[PDB]
């Protein structure tokens, strides 16, 4: 198990680690998070008590290096940093663990929730969506726009999600206008899966990452990308059976994890009604249809 | 966005535009079968593509053969309309291509937008105007060319005959919409108004009779009366 030490907590903040969250008081003797499960990406995220503006956070993988958080009083945020000195890092962690100044990543042994939400998410793919090649971890926030939002503005600070546009020359072959518009199979299978993603794992990785940035940061463009990637599969007549089975599992754990009280801002009525009740795949999402009908029947 | 009464003068400015109406593309008669089921039989249709400034009508005749062995014909009809308008634009020289295409029905927007992706500077717009272009098939010479077609055909008309020699395109469009509204509301009565006087004929190269300016005033008044009479009849008012 791996550790993200904190130098200090000089401002009052709600700290997230994956699906968990903890309130830290201003100048509380908080020095970080231990027992973080190896084998998964994680996200450590922040919302200031005195300014709920900018949810922001860091995607990281403890296998890729030793990472700590230090508050920057100039830029006014908790920053992730890499510690390149192995023995210094081990010595800082040891002192803080001994003085019991760290919260334990609170994983229930029965609980596959985080694995189920990040099954296809890999740090190398995150680092291609979030471009800052000098760090092994990725910064995301509330207000970061997508490459697609910026086409319709600082490109450095953008989420480079794969552009999906149903009314684009990419989505519609000349001579197959009606066919390709009504049946997105071409767009999904040749352009997106064979062409850009190479495989369904990379496509599901980006979908899962989009969802988590929508949920953990309230990032609007991320929410648009998550819905677009769902609608692209559901609006295709021809999808490999393994992909539909895996999509149902993916969506089920997303809908299961979503805070009930954020359903009105995180879920697009049109897309879900269309995917569950009108689309080619309206009968292929049994688990997702059942949780949606039982937890959010007001949306449908 | 959408074209209404606020921006009505826009139809008669120097930006080339076309109205597209798909109402008469897919046309059927409904009939009982020997077993007492119901069956449709398609008849020849047409796309009504009009320049409101010039009167130039691009009448694309949709022959019943294009439906043979096809499914969901009401859906296909929208996409076949979009395909044919796209083909018309590509056939026109650049300086004749429209800057705007206004569809009379919102269901044409996505089909036409998808067929015209290669023309991102041609705006595809709906209209809040209720335009009586469905009554095009009440114009004897248009109905005649559609029903006689044995194959897909494009026929070119000026729907204003020679009116623009005497009146503006605003007034010519106003006259056309009133005539088509009258033909749509009470076809028999409208045609009676247009042909009642045998001394006024339709030139071989025209669609409408050769009314003097004073006679067009009388005809227009009789058309308004017909529409008002039929409104009274409908609503018992």
């Amino acid at each position: 198990m791996n550790t993200v030490p904190f130098t200090s907590a000089p401002i009052e903040v709600t700290i997230g680690i994956d699906q968990y969250s903890f309130n830290v008081k201003e100048n509380q003797p908080f020095h970080g998070i231990k027992d973080i499960p190896i084998g998964h990406v994680h996200v450590i995220h922040f919302q200031h008590a005195d300014n709920s503006s900018m949810r922001y956070g860091y995607w990281f993988d403890c296998r890729m290096g030793n990472f700590y958080i230090q508050y920057d009083p100039k830029d006014g945020l908790y920053k992730m940093m890499e510690e390149r000195d192995g023995a210094k890092f081990e010595n800082i962690v040891h002192n803080f663990k001994e003085r019991q100044m760290m919260v334990s990543y609170p994983k229930i042994d029965e609980d596959d929730t985080w694995y189920n939400l990040t099954e296809f998410v890999q740090m190398d793919k995150i680092r291609k969506i979030v471009r800052k090649d000098e760090n092994q971890f990725s910064y995301v926030d509330s207000s970061m726009t997508t490459v697609q939002e910026n086409e319709l503005s600082d490109p450095a600070h953008s989420l480079n999600y794969t552009v999906i546009n149903f009314k684009s020359r990419e989505a519609i072959r000349p001579g197959h206008e009606m066919e390709d518009f009504l049946d997105k199979s071409y767009y999904l299978n040749t352009v997106m899966l064979q062409g850009i993603f190479k495989n369904s794992s990379n496509y599901f990785g980006e979908l899962q990452f989009a969802f988590l940035n929508a949920m953990f940061f309230g990032n609007y463009g991320s929410s648009l990308q998550w819905h677009a990637m769902i609608e692209l599969i559901c609006s295709s007549a021809t999808v490999p059976k393994h992909m539909l089975d895996k999509l149902d599992e993916i969506l089920y754990y997303q809908i299961k994890t979503l805070p009930e009280q954020y359903s009105d801002i995180l879920l697009n009525e049109r897309v879900w009604n269309i995917c569950l009740y009108s689309s080619f795949q309206k009968n292929s999402l049994h688990n997702t249809e059942k949780i949606m009908e039982n937890k959010y029947p007001e949306l449908l | 966005g959408a074209m209404n009464s606020s921006n009505y003068a826009e139809l008669f400015n120097n930006d080339i535009k076309l109205f597209v109406d798909d109402t008469n593309v897919y046309r059927v008669t409904v009939h009982k079968t020997f077993e007492g089921n119901v069956a449709t039989k398609a008849i020849n249709g047409c796309i009504f593509t009009l320049n409101p400034k010039t009167g130039h009508l691009f009448l694309k005749i949709i022959h019943t053969s294009v439906w043979a062995g096809q499914k969901r014909l009401s859906q296909l009809a929208k996409w076949k309309t979009a395909e044919e308008v796209s083909a018309l634009v590509r056939s026109l020289p650049k300086e004749e291509q429209p800057k705007q295409i206004i569809v009379t029905r919102k269901a044409m927007l996505d089909p036409l937008e998808v067929h015209m992706l290669d023309f991102p500077n041609i705006a595809i717009r709906p209209t809040e105007l209720r335009l009586p272009f469905s009554a095009a098939m009440s114009i004897d010479k248009l109905s005649d060319v559609v029903m006689k077609a044995t194959e897909p055909q494009m026929v070119l008309f000026n729907i204003y005959d020679d009116w623009l020699d005497r009146i503006s395109s605003y007034t010519a469009f106003s006259r056309l919409t009133l005539l088509l509204r009258a033909l749509k509301t009470n076809e028999e009565s409208a045609k009676m108004i247009l042909l009642s006087d045998p001394t006024i004929t339709i030139k071989s190269y025209h669609l409408w009779p050769s009314f003097t300016d004073e006679q067009w005033i009388t005809i227009e008044s009789q058309m308004r009366d017909l529409i008002l009479t039929e409104y009274g009849r409908k609503y018992n008012v």
